[PDB]
RNA sequence: UCUUAUAUCU
């Protein structure tokens, strides 16, 4: 994709 | 991500994604401290054509002023103890660090690095290139040596020393490894649990020091910032060091758009003229802090180019 | 308050407000730590007369065992590269610190800074006096200078040196300034994001060290402790300076009481004496510490001295 | 009554805790009760690349009657203790000088060379450090005491002029906190020999950081500075190169015994030690092939861990372990 | 007014 | 008794 | 989304 909407994933994962 | 602080979540966006905003983010580091700062970010461009038949080694280090240390030796090969690496600064370094080796804190006194990225953007057509990009990352930390010396009232010496440049004599099980035409993207991250404000050193050109000896540095290599009015080693952050190691065979016309992107906090002086420019670091982010660490741990090596 | 820790609050009150107790309520930090701790609460009084048609330099620096370091120029000046600060101890030093040069650490091994305070609390009569106090912090850090001496096998010298005075040459854009007449009360606050204890440093007396020119130092000018007997640097803490700058006219008749408050826990050394005064750091007080940014955050950088 | 078992290892609610945070406490107070280390590492903030080594030291070990012993369990990767004896009821003197006693795989993992010690490990911080001696005399031979306290002996250095022509001054390393080695401190064990010890260590910062390796020392004071120079009560000399020597001061208070065996005593143990770090390894080196992330936070881990070695006696005796 | 009695307020208002 | 039987008690007694 | 090694805990 793009980093920050690899690294937007990684966030909603350990935060969910 | 209504967790996450307006600062938190600048950090993180600098800290990882800095090529995907129209204007870097960065505002400081979300931790307890909360004291007068600047924060500056440094960015670096460069087209540069990578020399046939030979294999240059980039590392991107937590030196501040300088964007990137490089060197080149035969194909194959990695830096042999007789090999200089020469620092590639990033605009304005004068102006931040002054041009004699002891008036590096005229304007700043201590640092703590907040992000450090790196991108290589192939140039060349399909008809020229050839060749790989391969990166790993090395705990490099600046400690120092001491050695007996025989002046007469007979001494001992102390001097600083760089450990951890041994990993850059072999790419370990973690590296990212791909055709050159593919280009890469890195970053770095913090090797600390926290984050501390790093002094700024005086008079270091050259790590080992002259009239110190390689061998006794115990140093694989060694660096020269070069000429004090020039460039020079100002101090030596908590991130780990990347490794670049671009390999081209004969005949191929291997170019691309080196940019290196290093974001930091500093301690202005009061006397210092980019101090009015000064700000307060931002308050405690719990959430911002953690979710950096997990997001760090999470990432590979690398990247190619086309995902940054 | 009830939601903040006993030890947690005095901390705060130590911290921002000493003058206002009977009795210096401060009793050790409230984070992590635990270990065995001696609390020293440093308080230093004294009759003070600035001279006339001088500019007197004081600075509240967090170096164990001397309260703070003079020095006075030409009005209207600065201090100047051949300019020596002198250090004024707090009562006691030889008993904390010995009178030799490399026996500082027999009774204490390290400390951390818990605060430091300072106050000027003008005698003069509303006639005499004339001029003003101006307050500023400055982050001064102990760095290392690197440079090749001559000796004869020829070596590298490292030394320690003091980075970020050169911002006591200019008054801070963030600063307090006033008539002379309305005292002042100053505080400084941890500048590094949490609070690690420091070592204790063996022989030194002069910063510039000695045999060592103040131009290779990278130091605006020189700190001297004096005889070895007397007082010494026995360490450099992590707390701003806190720079003042009285300022009498011709004819000024300005004198006051300087007050200096200092707190800090300390590592006690077995064999020591003052061990058996010792108890364990206060545990972790969360909100005490987040408030401590805040609080330190939302004051001023002085306050005249009826405010305090 | 007589002598305490000897721990045999790798011998083929409590729910708020996570996974590596419970191992990370056991490691740290009570070793020899596993059969294996249950560490993996610190459960900080820092989540990097890390190799745990697991250290551990069986020695053999005769206490000379009518002296007194001196141990250091010091925080010096690699060497598991400085030992030295002194003529009974005194102290050590400038005089005196500790000799170091090695981990197994030393030369393995930090070279044959005063500056070759960083060529696998860049840096380290201890999770744990403790000591035991189970005592192997006879019930009807032995005599004296055992005495544990600890001091903070940290690593800073000595500034001092030299007369060197271009003449000099000079900055070396030198150990503060040792004269706490002088006297038993007021927090300290004292028991009868023949009932042994077990002592544990905690990490002297409110955090866990990273220590860097440091090149060229073997003794302390170095060579060309004298004992009086560095300020220091005595010397620790970890001998040649080839050998050992001191290649870091993690943060850890260092924990001093005193055995103390009157003239005619027959006062031998078994010396266990065990030391927990945490180390940077480098891409070159094969240890990296070990390497995993240091755990994540864990909150509850580490406050109870401050908590609980504020509730221990300074030391406590071998039975019970 | 004194010190105190300047913290205290500060404080009282960002635990409200 | 051992050690950890002791350290197991206090982390017990501390988290309630 | 169930069976398999193993390490965990009241
Ligand atoms: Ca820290
Ligand atoms: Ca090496
Ligand atoms: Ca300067
Ligand atoms: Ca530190
Ligand atoms: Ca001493």
């Amino acid at each position: 994709a793009s980093m920050w909407e690899r690294v937007k994933s990684i966030i909603k994962s350990s935060l969910a | 991500l209504t967790r996450l602080s307006q600062p938190g979540l600048a950090f993180l966006k600098c800290a990882f994604a800095p090529p995907d905003f129209n204007t870097d983010p960065g505002k400081g580091i979300p931790d307890r401290f909360e004291g007068k700062v600047v924060t500056r970010k440094d960015v670096l461009n460069q087209s540069i054509n990578f020399t046939a038949n030979r294999d240059t080694f980039i590392l991107i280090a937590p030196t501040p002023g300088v964007a990137y240390w490089v060197a080149d030796v035969p194909a194959g090969t990695f830096p042999i103890s007789t090999t200089t690496f020469n620092a590639v600064n990033f605009p304005g370094f004068n102006s931040m660090f002054g041009n004699a080796a002891a008036s590096r804190s005229d304007q700043v006194s201590s640092f703590r690095y907040a992000s450090m990225n790196v991108g290589i953007y192939p140039t060349s057509n399909l008809m020229q290139f050839a060749g790989s990009i391969t990166v790993w990352k090395c705990p490099v930390k600046l400690s120092n040596v001491q050695f007996p010396v025989a002046t007469t009232p007979a001494t001992s010496a102390l001097v600083h020393t760089l450990v951890g440049l041994d990993g850059v004599l072999a790419v370990g099980p973690d590296n990212f490894s791909e055709s050159f035409i593919k280009g890469v993207f890195s970053q770095s991250v913090c090797n600390e649990p926290d984050f501390e404000f790093s002094d700024i050193l005086e008079g270091i050109q050259t790590l080992p020091p002259a009239n110190v000896t390689v061998a006794t540095s115990g140093q694989p290599f060694n660096l020269a910032a070069g000429a004090e009015a020039v460039s020079g080693i100002v101090g030596w952050g908590n991130m780990d060091t990347i490794v670049i190691r671009v390999s081209a065979p004969t005949g191929a016309v291997n170019s691309a758009i080196l940019k290196t992107w290093a974001c930091l906090e500093y301690r202005p002086n009061p006397n210092a003229m980019l101090y009015q420019f000064g700000h307060d670091s931002p308050p405690c982010d719990e959430v911002a802090l953690q979710e950096y660490r997990t997001v760090a741990r999470s990432l590979p090596v690398a990247v190619i180019a086309a995902q940054n």
